[PDB]
């Protein structure tokens, strides 16, 4: 029966094993990754949560009739 | 037989008396033990062999599996869960020879006990000691340790009685 239908304890050890390190990397990107968001919407530094701002190639700078604009 | 080992079973010599009948009757017990020996054991004995002689035409082994010593919990890391599952399968490995070896100085007490009649109060001591060294052991690895317990809750025991245990002594030196 072991023969047919089993195979050696050292495979499932080895499989949970890799299971066991890809839930482990997955959760501790899971709470970098949270981290990461609250840090970037605190500070607005990051490529994350970059709220538009005017054109600056929008403004006319020529003479306006006015030497003081 | 051969089948065990004699030191991991012991039992005494079986000193056994000799019939010395004070009384020509003839006694019931022996006639039908012979009755029953030659009509039961004998057929008995001869399938047997013959079943024996069948198996050693075709005779294979099977090996007891070894297994290594891998590093405990005491020297893993917080979160490292390799070396964390690698210790919680030797710890369960390790708890599950204790129940057997706690099994075994059970059997022992169980067979002292039926073995030694009316005197089994007295001539089972050595036993009965052995066998409450031995769940006294047991009870301070494992008792209390509930379900979904682990290598981690075991340490957290041993490391709150080894704290009781230096608290005492370091009183008791302050006497
Ligand atoms: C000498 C024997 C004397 C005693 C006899 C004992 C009887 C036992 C037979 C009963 C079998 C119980 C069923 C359990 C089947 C297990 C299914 C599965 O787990 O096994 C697969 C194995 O496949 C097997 O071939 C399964 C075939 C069994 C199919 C069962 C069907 C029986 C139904 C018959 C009904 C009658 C039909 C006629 C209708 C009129 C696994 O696939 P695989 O990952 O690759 O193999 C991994 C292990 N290896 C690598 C070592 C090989």
């Amino acid at each position: 029966i072991a023969r047919t239908f089993y195979d050696g304890p050292e495979k499932n050890y080895e499989k949970t094993m890799a299971i066991l390190q890809i839930e482990a990397e997955k959760a501790e990107l899971r709470l970098k990754e949270l981290e990461v968001r609250r840090l970037m919407r605190a500070r607005g530094d990051g490529p994350w949560y970059q709220y538009p701002t005017i054109d600056k190639a929008l403004i006319d700078h020529s003479p306006k009739t006015t030497p003081d604009n | 037989p051969d089948s065990w080992d004699k030191d991991v079973y012991p039992e005494p010599p079986r000193r056994t008396p000799a019939p010395a009948p004070q009384t020509s009757l003839p006694n019931p017990v022996t006639y039908l033990t012979k009755i029953f020996d030659l009509l039961v054991d004998r057929p008995v004995t001869l399938a047997r062999e013959f079943i024996e002689q069948q198996h050693a035409k075709n005779r294979y082994y099977y090996y007891h599996r070894e297994f290594r010593r891998v590093p405990d919990i005491t020297e893993c890391e917080e979160k490292d869960i390799l070396c964390m599952f690698e210790a919680e399968m030797q710890w369960r490995r390790d708890y599950k020879v204790d129940q057997e070896i706690v099994n075994i100085i059970q059997e022992r007490l169980k067979a002292c006990q039926q073995r030694e009649g009316e005197s089994y109060r007295q001539n089972c001591a050595k036993e009965l000691e052995q066998f409450t060294q031995v769940s006294k052991a047991f009870q301070d690895r494992y008792s209390d340790l509930g379900a979904h317990y682990s290598a981690r809750k075991c340490l957290a025991k041993q490391k709150q009685r080894m704290l009781a245990e230096r608290k005492a002594a370091k009183e008791a030196a302050a006497a």
